[PDB]
């Protein structure tokens, strides 16, 4: 039996080895718990604000949007200690340990962003980390690799599998399965098995909270749309939820279409994958016909999840969220366009986003409509890989 | 089911354990594993695991992420696998063949089709390693409707309720595990399982078979003494296969003499 | 004649040529004239709230003061939009530039901080940004050179002199001399001719302004000591000017020793250099026996400045500031330390800063005392170069 | 100064303007300086203005930063180029000669002391040209005590504030600034400058010479139409430095043919 409803609809659930059962038990009694605990809420509230730098800004864009009618606001995640919202997260995990009395913290990373951001909280609470890791992103990813290990954190490469995220996410669970007393899993997005699809959620929904109140300041009235980027879906949802019952809100969300939808060379599967089981839930993913887990290809390695959560899933069956797809190119056009007309420069994640955005202004300019874009991070990390790309295209 | 109630009858009636092996169907070949499979029947297998390489074995160790990277560096698939099961069906009347699953690979073309396969080919029980008992339901009842045992997991500190659970719902036998962590013999279980497999007689729950990291014959006995109906070995069993892939002859005679020790160590 | 006063005491005025002399009038009535003007103040606080992020946190670190008598307090400067202090006073004289009716801007850089703070000002308020750059840092500083173009700037390498910071120095004044009707030369640093010192420190003021806010809610009282390194001298003197008056409050300035003072090869002219006219102004200066002038060592290319702000020498003059040095040895154990236990990366400029504090800290633990290290920027782009020393020391 | 009192009124006595080469000190080495400069002064070169090298000269145009490098490259430092001062003063004894100086250099050794050791050599001006006419007072007190006539730069646009202060200031001539910028041949000043000249000579003004961007002929002669008392020139002379490195005496021969041609013009 659970407290809480492990379930979205038929999406979710909690599909672990029975062993993880009293784990994962254990963590959702934790969090019930330390969610009416006002001394847990203080501390959190300490570090987002002290620590992390909470509130972050929302920044109006106007030369992007000039000679339109859309207003364009740019929820700044970029600003928070660390470069992406995965920081407000990992600290409210990272208390939900102590809470359980355990000091050490096991992560899984793909691209290192939530690799890095496990570390940070990590070093910071005094907790010892381990982060698995793909030997494949290992070796393309050494600067965070080196920020994880200065950090303190044991980065441990997995060769099984295809070597990439979900063989990570595999290896954490392999361990919890014999840590877990002394141990906390700290998953990196709002997916996985119960509880983790709900603790991500409400220890990211500061995002949507703040935006609310920020745009209620600025505009006197709530956003046509909020849009964010979907990787596993963490900064997505913790945009949405405070809007969910603001029945006028679009919530709209973005998966990357990397080649192009039709060349079956994309991170979609909320929109072009098929529902299955792994990872601990029912969810759309990536996956063979025969039903082997496959790798979500995008130019934004961040965007590597090769499923969804499963509360998008069901937000959008219900038709209360709205999931489309951006490509290769047009993430990259946005992320170009921010630089020159913003000074802002995006992770390339947050830009496929933003392309979002600029395609909803561009298609109908004379649409009134008050937006605002999740800029889940900045894009100092993605400045060689958009160098290649122009100098091969020759610009 | 009922290839492992007449086996378990006929245990009783010999004074014996089950001894079974796992192995990765299709490691390192097809015809290389049908082999293997045949050589563990002929050196005193009782009854078989057998998994479906999957790319994504959360419940087991390296050596058996190993053996599904070899299938699939073979290119088998489940379509394959169930070619080979209904083969090993079609040669063998009464051994009880188990499958060990990942949920994806049961629920991608429907639960209730893939129980039906499994009973088309003569499979007798599955286990789904990551399906606990809370997610069950559909997948147990799919068994059931297909004259299939669904094989539940006791962990060595199940309370009361997990306990009656696991015997009411489960069929063919009980997994009894040794410890907590995923497959691999290089990680002996060191809690005692007595007590556990009194309260599972008790609820009159299938018969247990203890397993994860049973890879010697004082273990096979020891889970006997115990009053288990006997023991699963995998890894030991893989590792077998991974020293001698270049030598398919000393791979079998190795497998037999191992197997044939296992199945010594559970009459006495 | 002026309207301020260009000295501070003997330090500081105006050494340009005769024919920039109207362009300094002009700024210093231009800036005179905004500081009086409540349209002026409300357009630069929106920016510096909404587009840089401001207030920055305060940051109490308590790993690293466990066991002592000492509390510290970071600010985190790292946390302001572009990742460095020089955000805040960029988008003033962007401001002042449009004020003036200019729609051009003028910048130089060392290791590139500044080029990039420019260059994201210009594109936020569509002004035609170009930086001038020594071809020896243009080589060495490809990052930072990519986000200046990303971001619409020219980048014009300089290979007159030393092909370095002071070349650059030079080349923006020659531009300047001849375009200041539609250019604004966006100096950056507290350095330089009348009334750039003066403009700087103002535009950096809101620095020590938050810290005596946030320290008095916090701890109900003023530091012991603020301390901050020295590069040219703005986010020293932004932490500084609001403390100038607390005169319990001590004022610590670090400049960079690099492979020891006694070796030559540092920056910290204010104390081991000698004073001399250059880059507009009388100040402290690297320079030889018979007056040239000379490049700054540090491991840290951001404190490459050759001379010191005059309003930092003459506060030494007068005792009012006190100005250590830090070895890069000791600048890279506290870059180590702040990573390993706090979870923050700081730029090796900043952790000059820190290691002082930290030498406070270690050398008398059991002195009761309140420091706050002014964080001037984030590491992220110095991880390489800890990197390749760890590695070539064999760590 | 009294060299150029002397200059101007023999110049006036023969209807002529004065033509003043610039070069650096040392470029390309101390022995070929020499050699230009004496090549100068027999071509027709009425005054000298001579740069000491300087590691950040910012009133030059690319021409004179490389020429200031040139130097360096020799390893020139400025006691060389005051022993050079010196031997060019006893080879010549009426030609003025004018340093152009930045303050670093000035102010190094003590800024009495720079004016007494020029004094010593027999330097009759000093520019300093990152010096403005509002932080003057202490170069312009200590030229005077040292028999030094101080430059001050009257820019194109001076208002009568400034020409009073300059006319007041100044002794030896009154430099008049072609245009903004910095030096350099390849940009001409485009303004006229006749009612400064009048201005200058209304508030008793040291005599007037144009310099910043004359290369030409018929620059010089128009400086002379304008009032002016002459011309200076830098960038075309170290132009042909430049452009002859390799072959010292082609380099004399052009600089000769040059000079002759820039002084014919002030004659008319
Ligand atoms: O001998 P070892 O240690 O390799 O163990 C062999 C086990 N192979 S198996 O098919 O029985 C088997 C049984 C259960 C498993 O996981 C679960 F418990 F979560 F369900 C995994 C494999
Ligand atoms: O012919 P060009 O264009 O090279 O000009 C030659 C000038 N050489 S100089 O010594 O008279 C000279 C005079 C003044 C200078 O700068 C100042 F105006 F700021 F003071 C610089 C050089
Ligand atoms: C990790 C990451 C994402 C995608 O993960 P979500 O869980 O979908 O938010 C998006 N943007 C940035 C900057 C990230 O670091
Ligand atoms: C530019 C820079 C400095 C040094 O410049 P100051 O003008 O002395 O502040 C210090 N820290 C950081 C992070 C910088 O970017
Ligand atoms: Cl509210
Ligand atoms: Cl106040
Ligand atoms: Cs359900
Ligand atoms: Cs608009
Ligand atoms: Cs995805
Ligand atoms: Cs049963
Ligand atoms: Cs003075
Ligand atoms: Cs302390
Ligand atoms: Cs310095
Ligand atoms: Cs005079």
């Amino acid at each position: 039996t659970t407290l809480l409803n492990p379930y979205f609809g038929e999406f979710g659930g909690m599909y672990v080895p029975q062993i993880l059962m009293p784990a994962l038990n254990q963590l959702e009694e934790a969090f019930v718990s330390a969610q009416k605990d006002p001394e847990f809420q203080a501390q959190f509230a300490d570090l987002l604000k002290n620590y992390a730098g909470r509130p972050t800004a929302l920044t109006k864009c106007q030369n992007i949007t000039a000679g339109t009618r859309t207003t364009l606001y740019l929820k700044r995640e970029d600003l928070l200690h660390g470069g992406a919202h995965k920081t407000n997260q990992v600290l409210g995990q990272a208390l939900l340990a102590k809470r359980m009395g355990k000091s050490e913290i096991i992560a899984e990373t793909g691209a290192g962003a939530h690799g890095v951001a496990s570390a940070l909280a990590s070093a910071l609470l005094g907790l010892k980390c381990r982060i698995y890791m793909g030997a494949k992103d290992v070796e393309r990813q050494s600067p965070n690799v080196f920020r994880m290990r200065l950090m303190g954190a044991e980065v441990i490469p997995v060769h099984s599998g295809s070597a990439t995220l979900k063989d990570a996410c595999n290896e954490a669970l392999r361990d919890w399965s014999g840590s877990y007393e002394t141990a906390h899993y700290m998953l990196g997005t709002a997916a996985g098995p119960h509880p983790y699809p709900t603790i991500v959620r409400e220890f990211q929904r500061m995002i949507g909270e703040e935006t609310k109140a920020q745009i209620l300041d600025k505009e006197g009235r709530l956003p046509d749309a909020v849009i964010a980027c979907v990787g596993g879906g963490s900064n997505a949802i913790g945009m949405f939820a405070d809007f969910i019952n603001d029945t006028s809100v679009g919530l709209i969300g973005v998966e990357p279409g990397g080649h192009g939808i039709e060349t079956g060379e994309h991170g979609a599967p909320l929109k072009h994958g098929r529902v299955g089981i792994y990872f601990g839930m029912k969810a759309p993913m990536m996956q063979t016909a025969d039903g082997q887990i496959e790798e979500s290809y995008s130019i934004s390695a961040g965007l590597d999840f090769p499923s969804v959560g499963p509360q998008h899933a069901y937000l959008n069956s219900i038709g209360r969220a709205d999931y489309v797809s951006i490509t290769d190119d047009e993430a990259l056009e946005a992320f170009k366009t921010l630089c020159r007309h913003e000074g802002i420069i995006p992770a390339l994640e947050s830009s496929h986003a933003l392309a979002h955005a600029l395609k909803m202004m561009r298609e109908q300019p004379e649409k009134e409509q008050l937006l605002v874009v999740n800029l889940s991070g900045r894009g100092d990390k993605d400045i060689f890989t958009v160098h290649d790309i122009l100098k091969a295209r020759g610009e | 089911m009922e290839r492992y109630e007449n086996l378990f009858a006929q245990l009783n009636d010999r004074r014996e354990g089950a001894f079974v092996p796992f192995v990765t169907l299709g490691d390192p070949g097809i015809e290389q594993s049908l082999k293997i499979i045949d050589t563990l029947i002929d050196a005193g297998a009782d009854a078989l695991e057998l998994g479906v390489p999957f790319s994504d074995p959360l419940a087991d160790g390296p050596t058996i992420q190993n053996a599904n990277l070899r299938a699939f560096a073979a290119g088998v698939t489940p379509a394959q696998c169930f070619e080979m099961l209904a083969l090993i069906r079609e040669k063998h009347p009464t051994i009880p063949i188990g499958l060990l699953m990942y949920a994806n690979l049961v629920f991608n073309n429907g639960i209730d089709a893939f129980y039906a396969r499994c009973e088309q080919v003569g499979v007798d029980s599955v286990l789904v390693a990551d399906v606990p008992v809370e997610e069950s339901a559909p997948f147990r009842q799919a068994a059931l409707r297909h004259n299939i045992a669904p094989i539940f997991i006791c962990p060595p500190n199940a309370d009361d309720d997990l306990l009656r659970q696991v015997a009411s719902y489960g069929r063919g036998y009980t997994y009894l595990l040794s410890r907590s962590g995923v497959t691999g013999a290089e990680n002996r279980g060191a809690l005692p399982l007595h007590h556990l497999i009194e309260k599972l007689k008790e609820y009159h729950a299938a018969p247990a078979l203890q397993g994860f990291g049973i890879s010697s014959p004082e273990q096979v006995s020891a889970a006997v003494r115990a009053g288990a109906a006997g023991a699963i070995s995998g890894s030991a069993i893989v590792k077998i296969i991974e020293k001698n892939l270049a030598s398919p002859k000393q791979m079998l005679a190795e497998l037999r003499s191992f197997v044939s020790a296992m199945k010594a160590a559970s009459r006495a």
